[PDB]
DNA sequence: AGCAGCTGCACCT
DNA sequence: AGGTGCAGCTGCT
């Protein structure tokens, strides 16, 4: 028995693009007609602040570079001067049926994998994973830089059963930290709903709205696009922000990456905090791979030891493997 | 490995990226201190291809500078 | 060669997944031989049973939509393909490139037989429409009726009937239904004229049909040498590479009851024009004729100017 | 004689390729056994592969790689009907195509190398002493070697087609049908591909392209081909289909055979006051290019004044048909006829370009529009044409400008008749 | 007698390119002015997630590969943020005359084929194949990934005889599963209609419209294009969705492949579900060919045993070869 | 008493 | 996201 040649997993926990709108705090219950945060342009005169090559550290060349500065156009998004609260809204569907791949070659490999995940579900439910997902919804981690230095963050989560709301959760997202996973009754009820969605025993659709009290006219941070070339035929536009229908918006993969920031079992440390679940669980902001393949704690070696050779790892690493299965991806040769 | 075309200079960005799976680099075209353009060109581009990517902008610069600083005409 | 007694108008035919390549040199609109074969199969299917013959096609191409893409670092274009099913060993398939497209075209069909004699025009038009709503045109399916409820019925129009001024008025009111699209004709005379005035430099014929339909940029005596119309290459027809062959003597024929031959494409120049630029609406009918003593198997549209 | 010595050198080159694949276990034993057998009987080994070769113009393998059929080498007769371009016209430009296995293509490359230099390309068959003395074989072996090249030059195929080929029906005049099996012309596309890659890149083409930027003119011809389509032949291995498929890298270039407007863009007819007031002019991109091409021809002298006036009349007739087609596409494109905020005379001409009355449109205003035909809007179009055609005392004082205005008035009268035929 | 050297069956069940649109649930009756779902672009930045080679497990090399960003441009298609219902509409014409090939070199073989399929229709009608095709139109199998995890799917089929609607069918596509084949009076009436269309007794035209209740602003999944790479050139857009006149669409052959997923008679299993009918019946998702030629259950040997050797196979294998006749193909040596 | 197929291997740029 | 052939091969009789 060997691993399959092609083997692919569709994602559970599908979010949408989060849209931004603006309003005043304590009108946030009437925040259905709040106007969108629009993306504008402004001019930026760039100074000289890079490290020099020290073949270019001659003072005459430096002053000649300072005398002629370069200029860009830059997309920017601010709150209005009369509104102090950013509202960010998206929808998230929890699907279930996490072990089944969407593509496979070997029948014996997918049957061994299916009974492996069946034994995992029978040992413990999705309660740890859904507890951590509900925590990452409770604290507003999906506000990436908009949460930083906010005065008050409040998350409203609506389980939507038919076209109307079935249940409502209200969270103070600054009390629920970004560091540890506590216990709370409403948080455990949300975790039970997410675990019921992940187990295939229901169809879970939630609407997540987050209100951050930042200040009047302050800068908000939508998702940022990719610029390949830049010339004078444009405005020397050097920064593009993502937008859905003239609304500053966040990419769906950004919200998804902030949802699955649950991995506290990586071997290097635990005082740093959780990271996102990746094969060779890596942080682009730190340029580093936790769970290196030289240690036996990346996703691929753990999966191959669990399925092929029946070496079941510790329950923390089993949580990590099933989290990587819910995350989805292309796993094969 | 900068490229010099007269007064123009095309320099790469000292750390590439991966666009579409392939390794690329950002090349900046300067006219002295004034930055004229930026492109993102792949690796395994020879320097002739990097020259012929910016040749059009260089030619439009020559056209505008030739028309702008044209001498006077008496009749 | 034969002036039609009447014209039937296939009003607005939408076609999905039609063949785009249609030639080893062109890739755009499909060849006019497809439309001639369409009305010959239509005559075989519903034309014979009504004491009607059909002779030619006029085509106007209301809209085009090729399934192509431009590969992000080049000025040329590639075709979008389909995923064929796997081989018997389950490995993969062999990629053969085919070019699909979407078409909106109207057809002008000539009639010589007992048109208004045996049957009225409305029933003939309706059952020819019902027959053409079950076949496929150029390798791609005739897309059936959708929420276009208006453009359904046809107009069987008698050509030589009525006064000559009334003939011009009814053909103009039929041209009023052919406004958005641009009709297609053959331009062999313009090809030979430019071939003769080009032969003052060198005697070559395919280099003419190259130089006729590109953007020639001539130096300052920066200009662009231009033709007054929309001159395109077309597959002009077939010329035989072989003598005639009996129905049995060649293996793997489509039928053992029909003679076979090996052929090559003759290429010529066509032209897209506005339908108001032609005064007689029977000028646009593409006839295909065989000269079987040699290989000359032609589609054209004679009696056009 | 000496040609034979050259052939031996070619064999040595083949050995070098084998040498790169060096194995310290047993590679020397295979290498010595290969090199001695090659130096002994390279011609005898090559003839067995060269039997599989076929020298051909027209191939069935581009139609489908799975298909197998007879591929014929001929240059067809000159056609009687005028206005024709085909592979038959350029006979001296022709290049021979090879069909077979890739190991056979190695022997085909060896034979093509043997054709170069001396007259041995036509002298592989027509020579005995000069052929065998250079080949170093027996006279019977030399005759057997000449027979192999004579057979490889010949077709050697039974007449047949495949099920994956086309084999279409052509109808006869008042008779039955005929089957026509079309073959992919391979030499013809190779010649057209040579001409296209010469026009696209050379020192002539690149020099003319740099001269367009420099704007300094030397006598030259500069060609330019827009939106060719690339077709890849068979798989990633191009040598399987043909020999020239490997030289053209398995791709052939297709010229655009498209209709004029094949990229539909939605036009905003809708309700602005200045939007309708400026859309009364209605300058489009292709109309703007036609207007520049027409305006350049204006100052032309009387020596080409006849052809220049004919070109100006053709440009005016093209611009009138483009305006009629744009009005027709704008009328079909918009679903309703929307009221505009503060749109006077944009609504005034848009009533002439109007569709039928809608639910928002009044029955009284619709009846007023249906009662009067908008010929005066055609007069406004004449005002647009006077905007397009620059006139002055150089044309008004001369006789040619009055004739150009008369031709423009005749074109505007035809356009006004076509417009007034709809309304009223 | 022998097989004809050419054999060519024109396809029946011609579908259209299914166009997508969006709106709200319980407005689906007025869903004729529903706006089209459009294809946008966005930027993605990923990490290294695939399997590394055993030579490339070096941790310094893994960190040095991580510190170069991985950027793609991706075509995406979403629902609007105020619509929760995707509407997918296509037209399907049934032609009839399922026996006649478009090309046959042997005359006696085509006469034996014609009387063979004539006897097949005389033995029983198309009602098995017609009922299975009506099942595949009843459950929304043509919603390929759009059906997965949907809240409520609902199919409306309008048979249009003249310019107006002749008859209407209304189905809850989630009650009708994808595994088994039931019997329902409306479903059997549709089966009679499509059987009578297949028998040459008419030319049936159908308009199929499927409404899936996914969620507000969620992602839909149209077809993807095939773009072969410009390898020694710049990087390409790494996903391209199919669109017909700026409306996201599913390919016609995708709908056709979803329609003929009827084959529950392949020898390997019967609980894995129906597969699409093809000679050497092979699914691309599993990558493995059921109905191998070494067993005598593929299409070619079954056709040669029924026609040339006059060995009639079992009635489900006659159903299989009749479905391969309706499917069309180019057969021969 | 062979036959036909069949799988597998190798070529090659 | 190859066609080809042919050597060898299986075989059970």
């Amino acid at each position: 028995l060997s691993t399959a040649s092609v083997l692919a997993f569709e994602r559970k926990l599908d979010p949408s693009d989060a849209l931004m709108s603006a309003g005043a705090w304590a009108q946030r219950d009437a925040s259905q007609e709040w106007p969108a945060v629009t993306v504008r342009e402004k001019s930026v005169r760039g100074t000289i602040s890079n490290r020099l090559k020290t073949k270019d550290r001659d003072p005459a060349k430096l002053d000649a570079s300072i005398q002629s500065p370069n200029l860009q156009t830059v997309d920017v998004a601010n709150l209005p001067s009369d509104a102090d609260t950013l509202k960010v809204r998206f929808t998230l569907r929890v699907l279930g049926g996490a072990g089944t791949p969407s593509a496979c070659n070997d029948a014996a490999y997918r049957d061994k994998l299916l009974q492996t995940v069946a034994t995992y579900v029978n040992e413990q439910g999705f309660a740890e994973l859904a507890r951590r997902y509900a925590h990452n919804l409770a604290n507003a981690r999906f506000l990436w830089r908009n949460r930083v230095g906010a005065e008050a963050v409040e998350v409203r989560i609506n389980h939507i059963r038919q076209g109307e709301v079935a249940r409502t959760w209200r969270f103070d997202a600054l009390a629920i930290g970004l560091r540890d996973f506590k216990a709370d009754a409403e948080l455990d009820a949300l975790a039970e709903l997410i675990a019921s969605g992940l187990s295939g025993s229901g169809h879970v659709l939630l609407e997540v709205v987050a209100f951050a009290r930042i200040g009047d006219g302050q800068e908000v941070f939508p998702s940022q696009e990719l610029i390949l070339d830049k010339g004078d035929k444009k405005g020397q536009k050097s920064k593009t922000l993502y937008s859905v229908r003239d609304a500053a918006a966040i990419h769906s993969q950004k919200i998804g990456n902030a949802l699955r920031t649950i991995d506290t079992w990586y071997p290097d440390e635990d005082g740093l905090g959780p990271i996102a679940v990746e094969p060779y669980g890596s942080v682009t902001s730190q340029g580093k791979a936790y769970r290196q393949p030289k240690q036996k704690l990346d996703f691929y070696t753990l999966l191959d030891n669990w399925v092929l050779r029946d070496e079941a790892p510790a329950v923390e690493q089993q949580h990590y493997v099933i989290a990587n299965l819910i995350r989805g991806g292309v796993f094969g040769e | 490995n900068a490229i010099h075309i007269g007064p123009f200079s095309i320099t790469p960005a000292a750390r590439g990226l991966h666009y579409g799976g392939l390794p690329h680099h950002q090349w900046t075209l300067y006219y002295g201190p004034r930055e004229m353009a930026i492109k993102t060109l792949p690796d395994s581009y020879t320097s002739s291809e990097v020259r012929d990517e910016f040749s059009d902008i260089i030619a439009e610069f020559v056209i505008d500078a030739r028309h702008r600083y044209a001498p006077d005409v008496l009749e | 060669v034969t002036d039609p007694e009447a014209l039937l108008l296939l009003p607005r035919l939408s076609i999905q997944n039609a063949n785009a390549i249609s030639s080893p040199l062109t890739w755009g609109f499909p060849s006019p031989g497809a439309f001639t074969g369409f009305v010959h199969a239509l005559q075989r299917r519903v034309g014979i049973s009504l004491d009607i013959e059909l002779d030619g096609v006029g085509i106007v191409c209301h809209r085009f939509e090729a399934q192509i893409s431009q590969p992000a670092g080049k000025r040329t274009k590639v075709f979008n393909l389909t995923r064929n099913p796997l081989n018997r060993d389950g490995s993969t398939a062999a990629i053969v490139e085919e070019g699909r497209a979407h078409l909106e075209v109207s057809l002008l069909l000539g009639v010589h037989g007992d048109g208004l004699d045996d049957h009225p025009a409305q029933e003939i038009a309706r059952q020819v429409q019902e027959q053409a709503g079950a076949m496929r045109l150029a390798g791609g399916s005739i897309l059936p009726w959708c929420n276009e409820r208006f453009p359904a019925p046809n107009a069987e129009l008698l050509m030589l009937g009525g006064s000559d001024e009334q003939r011009r008025k009814n053909q103009r009111r039929l041209t009023r239904r052919l406004l958005p699209g641009f009709a297609l004709v053959s331009r062999e005379a313009l090809l030979q004229q430019h071939l003769e005035t080009l032969r003052t430099t060198l005697p070559e014929a395919t280099t003419l049909d190259a130089l006729l339909d590109l953007c020639r940029i001539n130096f300052e005596p920066w200009q662009v040498r231009d033709k007054p119309g929309w001159l395109v290459p077309i597959p002009a027809g077939y010329n035989a590479l072989s003598p005639l062959y009996l129905p049995g003597e060649v293996r793997n024929a489509r039928d053992r009851e029909t003679p076979l031959r090996f052929v090559e494409n003759l290429f010529g120049l066509g032209e897209w024009l506005s339908p108001h630029r032609v005064a007689a609406l029977s000028d646009l009918l593409w006839y295909h004729h065989a000269e079987p003593d040699k290989g000359l198997y032609r589609w054209s549209t004679p009696r056009f100017v | 004689q000496e040609l034979r010595q050259f052939i031996e050198s070619f064999i040595q080159e083949r050995l070098q390729g084998k040498l790169d694949k060096l194995h310290p276990d047993e590679d020397d034993k295979r290498q010595t056994l290969l090199a001695t057998h090659r130096r002994e009987a390279w011609l005898a080994d090559a003839a067995r592969r060269v039997g599989q070769l076929q020298l051909v113009t027209h191939t069935l393998k581009p139609i489908h790689p799975d298909a197998r059929g007879s591929n014929l080498h001929s240059l067809p007769q000159a056609p009687g009907q005028p206005g024709l371009a085909g592979s038959h016209e350029l006979g001296d430009r022709l290049v021979s195509d090879v069909v077979g296995n890739a190991a056979a293509l190695d022997v085909f490359k060896f034979l093509s190398l043997q054709y170069q230099g001396k007259n041995l390309l036509n002298w592989l068959t027509e020579d005995s002493a000069e052929a065998v003395q250079a080949l170093s074989d027996n006279a019977e072996q030399a005759r057997e070697w000449r027979q192999a090249f004579i057979g490889i030059t010949a077709v050697k195929g039974a007449p047949a087609s495949h099920s994956l080929a086309k084999q279409l029906y052509f109808p006869l005049p008042g008779s039955g049908y005929h089957l026509l099996a079309p073959l992919f012309p391979t030499s013809l596309v190779h010649h057209v591909h040579a001409l296209l890659r010469e026009a696209r890149f050379g020192d002539a083409a690149k020099a003319a392209r740099e001269a367009r930027s420099r704007q300094e003119s030397w006598p030259h011809g500069f060609s330019e081909y827009p939106n060719l389509a690339i077709q890849k032949f068979g798989g990633t291995k191009p040598q399987n289909i043909s020999q020239l498929n490997s030289e053209r890298y398995g791709e052939n270039w297709l010229l655009p055979s498209l209709p004029p407007h094949w990229q539909r863009q939605d036009q905003r007819a809708p309700i602005r006051h200045s939007s309708v007031f400026e859309h009364d002019f209605g300058r489009s991109p292709e109309v703007s290019r036609l207007t520049r091409t027409l305006q350049r021809l204006l100052a032309k002298t009387r020596h080409n004044n006849f052809t220049i006036r004919r070109y100006r009349a053709q440009l005016v007739g093209q611009i009138c048909d483009e305006a009629l087609q744009y009005a027709a596409r704008l009328r079909e494109l918009e679903p309703g006829w929307s009221a505009t905020p503060g749109c006077q005379l944009h609504d005034a001409e848009q009533l002439w370009l109007d569709p039928l009355r809608a639910q928002t449109d009044e029955t009284f205003l619709q009846r007023r529009l249906r009662g009067d035909w908008p010929a005066e809007v055609g007069n406004r179009f004449a005002n647009w044409l006077n905007r397009a055609v620059s006139s002055d005392s150089q044309i008004l004082g001369s006789p040619e400008a009055a004739q150009w205005s008369q031709e423009l008035s005749k074109e505007l009268t035809m356009f006004k008749e076509i417009l007034e035929d709809e309304r009223d």
